[PDB]
Order: structure tokens, then C-alpha cells, then sequence
């Protein structure tokens, strides 16, 4: 899977928070951007086979599923230091 | 039927029964003493008040005026009644003629097109200016965006864009200016009807002495126009005057419609509002629009959100560079930060990506090599660092170019350069063909003919 | 000959060396310059970043 | 017309600007400070005959009306780069 | 395990998340904000937990801590706070990692209390 | 009198300051940040005779007084302009 | 009778309610019984439902809510006159110093309009100092705004103690200090130090210290200026010390911040500029007498660039710098000619002589200044027969900058001099012209004008 620009997911977040009127944080951000991201990202994994056999009841057995996520962002001026990047 | 309840500068709040409280984006209209005043509604707040920007001067309006409800949105005229005529944000004539002769109005607040409508195209249109269809050339119905800060030529670059291409292409054209000099747009207009070519351009003006709701819809406005164009299944030429003074009118009311600031004091929604206003100006399978915009650059900062917001939406980009300018090279084109999505070697072929991407090396190199000559001095280089430094000098040099719009400012006759020439012009120097020419011998000059001859008197 | 070409290298290299003092004294200045900006626009941006968030 | 110092005239509006709590853009200046320049200097203009004899009721005829102005503005540093100038 | 009176070994994953979980739920606690985005308590929180990372007189623990330094600017407030609760102190550069040199320790800003 | 890292004083200072919703300045210190140092250090006097006499209501007579401040400020990079220090 | 009473104390604001028809207006003094001693409060903002908010004058520990309030329907008022000569008061002018009550015979409100136009003077005097490298290259008008750019070791207080004589005694006017923000030391140091040069009578001295809270060091400015604004008024022309603008534009920082206004670009005040005016603009030439500044300038980075410098330099008329590289050489009064410049320094004020004798003494010891790089660099050999001159006129000329004050003679032990300004323009004159080429240089320094200069020669 490849998010393109997920930095623009983090300034479409930051519409709907400031829209909404929730406090801004950091660099007009909300806090809660950081969990926002780690929980998109913590999905892609590789599972083991049993629990792949407990999700399908036993139909697929012995087989280990994997999801590969290669997520994009933009610098404006190579400043790692911007609170997305 | 409303009731005016606050003015805060170009924001007014009007109050109205709660079983007929307007739409959004509804025209709503009120008497300002001897004139009307148009408002637009943008949001709807609780208990039947609603909020709306004044398509006018606010000054003097009172509270407690009576306000009438119109059933619809902003309408223009569009169509070719529009042909040859100056109108206003609200669609008004603005010329001294009479009244245009519509048939049909268009909302201006309408849809993008979907994406199954798209289309694609290939075909790369010539510029007179080397620069620009050298390093970034641009195809028929696809965007172009003049990046660039205050003074340093947006305008003269777009008005030789207009020279050449809405004059070689047969089709109409749409000029939108907005936000942008007023004495501008009168020389535009003369210079168009001493040239009798003014009854194939539709132009809206939303110049700068307009209150800032003028400016904000004029440019969908021209987009309104150029879409009919567009629908009816021509091929149609949009010209957009400024485009960040858009995004600086939704600055400038965003804090009085109630709504947090981002980033550098932006309006939250600076993304959305550029885009829903981008997506409209698209190429479609029944028509084409080709577009040149101008940008503007704050503070010459072109990692503000304004400009780092358009670079997204546009197919081919020149950034002009101050740097350059003050050299005294025109067009100042930045050749290292310009690009275009057209420059690929199966659209282009194998000669002009070869020469771009060489002409690229040798000048990034240029400015590896500018830190050391700036302590040291060049004699400490190496003499093929010599080389890339004399070889890069000729290409910037070269790069520059006389305009016919710049005959008044240059004094000398301009040029029309054919793409063949660039190409076989910058793979000579590059080779070493001209190693023996001086650098004055490059400056100015349309042809590298005209290079050679210029070095014989120096 | 040798001896006199010695004395010349010694005579460029203080011309030279002087060049490059003054070159550096000016790139001092511009960088300088760009700095102080820096300083004042990260002091302006983060203390509206603060009253902004009292809300 | 000379107006000196307009860079005064926005730090001025600026006091007013922040003293009313409006939210500051770039530097410290409100959005509103380019309009504000903007609507004083468009009026300089080079008005045509027909517009002199419009607004005079036809008293003067066949004359071009005009307004010069020389804006100044103080840089620091020489900097032409900054948001005001 | 310390006051069974047993010696034991504690390490942390990365403290920096900790304190940046508290700027999160920080803004939504009502609190107003400080420094770069950090909450107002941020000195407070940090004491609070690391006073407790102590050997006593009935046992001892030995620990190691991760510390995340945002873009490596070790003049950021959680980093610069969290200096001073130390004993041992050891810098990964990013200069010196660039050069493939790991354990990329940097021994002009390493020390110890104990050298 | 040695005061130990007087830049947390001002750190605890600051955290008072703002659970106590008082408008914040620079570095979101309180505005009386400096008057926090200024109104300890000027405590670290050298006292006449004449004062020490009035004081102890002469019981001591011929000697003065002193108190001396050692005051320490950790700076962060050398950035020997912020605030506090 | 006690009107008001306290219902908000918030660190050094305190809000005080008052009947819906008796609000004090802007700028007026309040005063409370903060148990056993009297506290004054200033209003700086009317809120509505008859509250008003202040800044406590004072400590604001020991005050409850609903302690009565006192409303002095004036603003602070402070004495003025020849009663304040030779006293220390605080930005309440009350005595500092254990002297007794002060003599008084008006007390002034401290806030104060500008002249107007019609009342400035329709003329451009220098104020002759009698020092000759300020007097020639750095000259002061009657009415300007002046600044001190040197640091520490430099001689800056004997300058001042010099000033302040030369203005008690050569002219017939008076001098005020305005200790904006002083260290307790060294506010001690200066007045005895006054008291041993025997200026203390000459000049008066509102002193706030660092230890107050920021409304008095804000305000102790204005006060210092007022008093000024009355020996100004007798027809007097007088001298007004600042002893750091800086904390002065500080102090308006810290009490908008603490009254909670939106700052401004770098974080000062949105009234920076105003606040700078409204001081600033009060200094100035009626056609009564002058008020003349010297005014101590602090660079917060030695960015030039900051809004404090740049707010400031737009009022200055002439820059006085002070290095101790030339306090090295033994040069007094230590004002380094080449960085210090005035622009009351034009043919069309100072006149065609002046301006010519000031661009030559400029000229030369730039020269000066390139040729000592090449007798470094390559040594005397070098230097031509027209360039060895000028180095030995610049010698000449460098040290014939060099004064002895009537308040340094216990360091020279020598007694001091007072230079003409039209002496002094001869003296460099001649020495630019080649006569007194064939003296010693050492017959220049510290000798005074050129007429005692010849009969040292006579005895060197
Ligand atoms: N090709 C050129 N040859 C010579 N001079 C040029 C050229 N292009 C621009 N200039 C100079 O630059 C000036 C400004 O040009 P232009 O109006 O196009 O700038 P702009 O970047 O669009 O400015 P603005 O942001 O103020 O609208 C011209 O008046 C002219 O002096
Ligand atoms: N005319 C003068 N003759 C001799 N010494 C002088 C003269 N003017 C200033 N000085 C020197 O000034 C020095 C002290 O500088 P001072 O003004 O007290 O520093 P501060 O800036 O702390 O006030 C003394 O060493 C004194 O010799
Ligand atoms: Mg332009």
C-alpha cells in the first residue's frame, strides 16, 4: 500500500480541527497528529499463521499474510525538523 | 425581509424569519443609500442569523436596514455576448458600452469536472522564449505557473506568452485580472483594440482598489466564462492575472467570518479554497482549456503555504529568481528550480532531454563551485573546473533573451526563436563548439548566429 | 633566476591571502544579515503560536 | 503627492490592528496590510477627458486630470526582501 | 523487586514519548501551552517520574533509558530536561552515523559522573 | 549564597504562572519574570555601619554587612540572548 | 472619603469598583492603606460597570479585596524646581536619600502633551559642550536627541560629570538623571562620586531601581523629564540623562504583557513606537529654552536590526561612541572620531569651515588607519615622504583630541580646560593647513587649544 502525501491527510486534519475549534498545537497543529499517523501505520504488519488460521476458522492454515506500507511526505527545504516530517 | 444585526468591516450578519433563512452562497441584496449592494452568504449561524461578505464598500450601512432575499447565487453572462466586453465580479458591463447581450446566465459556484470527463494530451505547444520550451516546456491544454516575487517579471513574461500563443492559436481566450494594477489592465485593453484582436478576448477585472469580496469571487468569475468556452467544445486560452490574491482575500476575511488562524495567521481552509477553485480549470474529452498563471511570491519565501500549495496543482513551473534579475538576465528564469511534467523523453525525444538534463549538470555544478570562488578565488579551480565555470557563464548568458514587450524597455528589437535553434544553440556550447567566444558575445542575443556575429564587434 | 621567482610567489601570496581576508569579511556580514532575520521571524512565529493557543 | 514613511503608517495600523485582538499574519502585520496601501495608491491616476467631464458636469472639457505619488519606505539593513517593501 | 532487597535492571524503550503523550492529552486538559508546544508541567512530569529510578539503602536499580532528541537538537526542552537526572550520559550523532561508523558514540559530548 | 540553576526557578516560576491562566510573554514567561530575579539578586547588598547600628538598635556598632550571590545560568548552545539569561 | 474597592489583586494589577458616576479617568492616581504605609495605584484602563484597572505604584503583597480606595482626581504629581537640586527621589518624588522633606513649591502631573507646533523654535543652535572632539566631530544641537554607545571602563560617568559642569558653569542651565532601572551599587557609586566632584548641586536625580516593580521603573522616565520640562521653563537650557532607553522600552514591555495586550513583532509591545514618541517628542527647542538628551543605548543582540535599536536610532541626532582600545593609549576623553557622527554635521547648520575642518580630521585618520596595516604588514620603508606626513599629522591630530576635565584632575592632576568651539576648529585647522607642523607631538596632548599647545612646545 502507498499513501501519497500524507501530509496532506495531516493539513486536511488540521482543517477539520481548527474548523471544529480544538487548540492548536505546535506549528498550528493539533496534538494528537502524531497518534493520528502511528495508528495508520501500525496496521501494516506480518501476521503468523495462527492467528491467520483463527481469522479464517481454519480455511487458510500454515500461510503468514503481510501488509507493506511505503508512506510519503514532502519537505519544504530538506528541514526534517517540521512537526509531520 | 432580513435584518442587518452587525457590520465588522466586509462581514455583515443578517437576521431573518427562521422558515426562510437563505442558502448558502445565496445573493442577497440591500439599498446603500443612492446604490445597491449585493451580499453573498457564506455561513449560516444558529437562530436564523446568516453570515455574508459585501460584493461592495460596506461603508455606510447601517444596523437595522432591510434586506431582500434573492432565490439564487451570483449569475454572470457567459457565452459569446461576453466577446470583446470588460465585465465585473457580479457580471456587470464595466466598458462604456451598453448592456450585454446574454442569453444565459451560469451560477460561478459549480463542480469540477469527474474524472471519467478527463482527457490527456500529448502535444507540446512553442513558446518564442528559449528558456522556458527548453528546460520546461508545456503541452496544449495543460497549466503553466509564473513563480516569482515582487518586480521581476511576471507580468512581461505572461503578456509574450499572450503575444505568441493567442495570436498563433485561433481559438478564444479569457483574461481574469485579479488583484493586480488597474493602469495594467487599461493598457491591456487599448493594446488589444489598436490591435483589433480585443473581439476574440473576454476580460474580468477585480483590480486592486476593490473591497476584498470583489477580488475573492472574480476569479471564479473568468473560470465561469471560460467553462461555457470550454462546454460548448473550443479550445480556449484562461489567463489569471494573480492567483495569490485569491488566497489573500480568504486571508483577509477569514478572521472576521470566526475562524482559528493557521500556520502563518492562513485561513484553515487555504488548501480546499485553492483547490476547488484549481480543479475547475481542466482539459476535458469535449473541450481544452490552456492556462498561464501568475503567482506571486511573499517575502520572495517560497516555502510559504500559498506557493507551496499551488507548486501541487500545475503541470509546468517557472520560477523567476531576483537573484538573477538584478544580474540584469531576462527572462530571469531560475533554470535549476523550473520544470515541467512534459520534460520526458518519449514526449520530447532524446536531443532536447539530453541537452535540458546537460545544461542542468553543468549549472548545479556551477553553484558546487561558487562557494569555493567566493573565498579563494577562481585561479585556485582546476582547469576543468575552469572549463565548467566558462562553459556555465555562456549558458546563463545565453539563457537571456530580447522580448517585443521589453523593445520599450531594452530599446532593441525583439525575438522570436524557434525551439530547433535552442536545442542545436546549447549542445554547441555545451560541446565546446563557442569555447573561443567572449561572454558579452551571448548576452542578448536571439540565435547563436547572432551570438557569432555580435562577437565580431565585441 | 630561481631566487627571484621566489620572491615573486612570496609577493602573490600576500596579495592573494589579503583578497581573501576581505572576501571573507563580506560573506561575515551577509551571513550575518540572513541571521538576524532568522532569529526575529522564529521569535515572532512561535510566541503567535503561543497566544494564539490561549483560547 | 509625497506620502513619507509609509512603513509609520502600517506599524500605526498595526498598533490599532493588534489592540483589537485581530489575528497577526506574517511578521506582525494583519492580513489587511496590503489592502490598506493598496486602496491609498491606486487613486494616483491618470484620468481621461471624458471622465473630467463627467464628474465636472461638463464645466471643464478636453482636459486630462493627475495625481503623482512618491511613496517612501525604510528598509533595515538594505533589505529589500521584507514583507512591506 | 527493589525493596525485596534485590538488585535489579530496568530499561526504558525511549522516556521522549512519555512526556510526548502529556503534550498530547496537555491542550485537552485545558492547560495552557509553553516553550515549543510543550505543556506547562513538563519539569514536573519528568522529576516525578525519574526521582522514583533510585538505588535505596535495601536494594539497588540500574537503568537504561532511551532518549528520543527531536531532529537531533539536543536544545529541545524534553532532551535539555532530561539531562540533568542522569549519571552517564551517551550521544549518538547523526554526523558521525552518516559516516557509517557505528556505535556512532560521540566522545566530545559523552561523560559520566563516574570518569 | 550560591543559587543553583536560578533558569529552573524560572522554568517552576513559568509552570505557576500558567496553571494560573496569566498571560504569557516571551518564551511564555510572565511578564514579571525579570522582576522575579531582579527583586532576588538586589538583596545581595554590602550594608553601612549606620545601618547595622539602626538594626540592631546598637548592639553592633562598628562592623558592616555583607551578603554575596553567586547565581549560576545554564545556557543551551551558547545562546547567551535568551531570555532569562 | 474613600470611594472605591479592591476586588481583583493579580500580581501587580489590581482592579478597583467604583460608583457607576465617579470613574477616574485615564492616567489618574489612586492611593490605598496596604496596612501601615500608603500605596499608589495608576489607571491605565476604563472596563465597563464603573471598574478600572491598574498597575500598583509599589509592592502589592498584604492587599485583600474590598480595601477602600482613594481617588486623587490628578494624575502623579511630583515636585519640581531649584528645590530638587542636589536630591534623590523615587518616580513618586519622594526623597530616596534620608535629607528631609524637599522644599517644593509646585508639584507638576507628569503626563504631558508636546510642545505644538507654533511653540517649537524657528531656529538650529549647537549646544557648545567646550569638549573638543564632540564639539568638532560629533557636534549636539540645543533640543537633539544624543546616544552613548560605549561599554564599561571607557570613561562614560566622568563624560557625564563633565557635561553636567561645563552646563552648571559655562552655560547657566541645569541637568536632570533618570536612573531608568539602576543597580543599588551603582547608583550609591554615582552619587558620591557627584558628591566628590562637587557637581552634585548642579544636578537632580529620580532614581528608579532595579528591585521595583516595572509601573515605577516604566514611569520614573517621565518623571526625571517633567522636571526638566519646569527648569526648562524658567528659560534655562538643560540636560536630561537617560541612563538606558532600553530597560526603558523593557519596562513597557513587561506591563503590557502583564495588562495582557497581543504583542507585537519580536515579541515587544503594539505600542512600542508610541511610547518611544511620547517620551522622545517632549525633548525638544521651544522657543522658551531646551531640553538637550544624552541618552545611554543598549543593542539586544548587537542586532542593529531588533525593534528596540531601530525605534530608537530614528529620534537620535548624533551617536557618540567610547573604545577602550583608545582608553589603551591614554586618549581622554576615550570617543573614537572615525564611528561617532552627528548630523547636525552639514554645511547648512555647522558652515562650510566646520564641515571642512571635520571631513579633513575624518579623511586623515581614516588614512591613518590604512597605513598602519602597510607599517605592519611591510614596515616604515615603505611609506612614501607625502604618506610619512600624513602619519605624522594624524599622530598630531589624534592626540590633540585629548582634554583634561575639571572632574578628572584628581587622575591628571592638571587643572581642566574649556575649548571654544571656534578654537577648536582652528587648532585642527592649522594643524590640517601644516603649520604647527614642526612641534613635538607630545606638546598636543592633553594640552588644550593650540595657544597653550605652542608654549608647551616651548619647555617640552
Ligand atoms: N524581458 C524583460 N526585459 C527587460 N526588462 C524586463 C523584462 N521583464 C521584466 N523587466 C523589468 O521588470 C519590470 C517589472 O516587470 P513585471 O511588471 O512583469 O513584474 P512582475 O513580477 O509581474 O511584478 P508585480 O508583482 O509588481 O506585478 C519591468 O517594468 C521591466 O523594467
Ligand atoms: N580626563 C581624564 N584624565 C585621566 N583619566 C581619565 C579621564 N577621563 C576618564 N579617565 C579614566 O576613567 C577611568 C574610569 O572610568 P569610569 O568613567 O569610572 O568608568 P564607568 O564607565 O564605570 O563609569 C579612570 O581610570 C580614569 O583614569
Ligand atoms: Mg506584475
Amino acid at each position: 500500500i502507498i499513501y501519497d502525501d500524507l501530509s496532506k491527510q495531516a493539513v486536511a486534519y488540521r482543517q477539520i480541527s481548527l474548523l471544529l475549534r480544538r487548540p492548536p498545537g505546535r506549528e498550528a497543529f493539533p496534538g494528537d497528529v502524531f497518534y493520528l499517523h502511528s495508528r495508520l501505520l501500525e496496521r501494516a504488519a506480518r501476521v503468523n499463521a495462527e492467528y491467520v488460521e483463527a481469522f479464517t476458522k481454519g480455511e487458510v492454515k500454515g500461510k503468514t499474510g503481510s501488509l507493506t506500507a511505503l508512506p510519503i511526505i514532502e519537505t519544504q527545504a530538506g528541514d526534517v525538523s517540521a512537526f509531520v516530517p | 425581509t432580513g435584518k442587518i444585526v452587525q457590520v465588522i468591516g466586509a462581514v455583515v450578519d443578517v437576521e431573518f424569519p427562521q422558515d426562510a433563512v437563505p442558502r448558502v452562497y445565496d445573493a442577497l441584496e440591500v439599498q446603500n443609500g443612492n446604490e445597491r449592494l449585493v451580499l453573498e452568504v457564506q455561513q449560516q449561524l444558529g437562530g436564523g442569523i446568516v453570515r455574508t461578505i459585501a460584493m461592495g464598500s460596506s461603508d455606510g450601512l447601517r444596523r437595522g436596514l432591510d434586506v431582500k432575499d434573492l432565490e439564487h447565487p451570483i449569475e454572470v453572462p457567459v457565452g459569446k455576448a461576453t466577446l470583446g466586453r470588460i465585465m465585473n465580479v457580479l457580471g456587470e458591463p464595466v466598458d462604456m458600452k451598453g448592456e450585454i447581450g446574454e442569453e444565459e446566465r451560469w451560477a460561478i459556484h459549480r463542480a469540477a469536472p469527474s474524472y471519467e470527463e478527463l482527457s490527456n494530451s500529448q502535444e507540446l505547444l512553442e513558446t518564442g522564449i528559449k528558456v522556458i520550451d527548453l528546460m520546461a516546456p508545456f503541452a496544449k491544454g495543460g497549466k503553466v505557473g509564473l513563480f516569482g516575487g515582487a518586480g521581476v517579471g511576471k507580468t512581461v513574461n505572461m503578456m509574450e506568452l499572450i503575444r505568441n500563443i493567442a495570436i498563433e492559436h485561433s481559438g478564444y481566450s479569457v483574461f481574469a485580472g485579479v488583484g493586480e494594477r488597474t493602469r495594467e489592465g487599461n493598457d491591456f485593453y487599448h493594446e488589444m483594440t489598436d490591435s483589433n484582436v480585443i473581439d476574440k478576448v473576454s476580460l474580468v477585472y477585480g483590480q486592486m482598489n476593490e473591497p476584498p469580496g470583489n477580488r475573492l469571487r472574480v476569479a471564479l468569475t473568468g473560470l465561469t466564462m471560460a467553462e461555457k468556452f470550454r462546454d460548448e467544445g473550443r479550445d480556449v486560452l484562461l489567463f489569471v492575472d494573480n492567483i495569490y490574491r485569491y488566497t489573500l482575500a480568504g486571508t483577509e476575511v477569514s478572521a472576521l467570518l470566526g475562524r482559528m488562524p493557521s500556520a502563518v495567521g492562513y485561513q484553515p481552509t487555504l488548501a480546499e479554497e485553492m483547490g476547488v477553485l484549481q480543479e475547475r480549470i481542466t482539459s476535458t474529452k469535449t473541450g481544452s482549456i490552456t492556462s498561464v498563471q501568475a503567482v506571486y511570491v511573499p517575502a520572495d519565501d517560497l516555502t510559504d503555504p500559498s506557493p507551496a500549495t499551488t507548486f501541487a496543482h500545475l503541470d509546468a513551473t517557472v520560477v523567476l529568481s531576483r537573484q538573477i534579475a538584478s544580474l540584469g538576465i531576462y527572462p530571469a528564469v531560475d533554470p535549476l528550480d523550473s520544470t515541467s511534467r512534459q520534460l520526458d523523453p518519449l514526449v520530447v525525444g532524446q536531443e532536447h532531454y539530453d541537452t535540458a538534463r546537460g545544461v542542468q549538470s553543468i549549472l548545479q555544478r556551477y553553484q558546487e563551485l561558487k562557494d569555493i570562488i567566493a573565498i579563494l578565488g577562481m585561479d585556485e579551480l582546476s582547469e576543468e573546473d575552469k572549463l565548467v565555470v566558462a562553459r556555465a557563464r555562456k549558458i546563463q548568458r545565453f539563457l537571456s533573451q530580447p522580448f517585443f514587450v521589453a523593445e520599450v524597455f531594452t530599446g532593441s528589437p525583439g525575438k522570436y526563436v524557434s525551439l530547433k535553434d535552442t536545442i542545436r544553440g546549447f549542445k554547441g556550447i555545451m560541446e565546446g563548439e563557442y569555447d573561443h567566444l567572449p561572454e558579452q558575445a551571448f548576452y542578448m542575443v536571439g540565435s547563436i548566429e547572432e551570438a557569432v556575429e555580435k562577437a565580431k564587434k565585441l | 633566476g630561481v631566487v627571484e621567482n621566489l620572491a615573486s610567489e612570496q609577493a602573490a601570496r600576500m596579495v592573494a591571502m589579503k583578497a581573501a581576508t576581505d572576501n571573507g569579511g563580506s560573506l561575515i556580514k551577509e551571513l550575518q544579515l540572513v541571521y538576524n532575520k532568522a532569529r526575529q521571524a522564529s521569535i515572532t512565529q512561535e510566541l503567535t503560536e503561543i497566544v494564539s493557543g490561549a483560547a
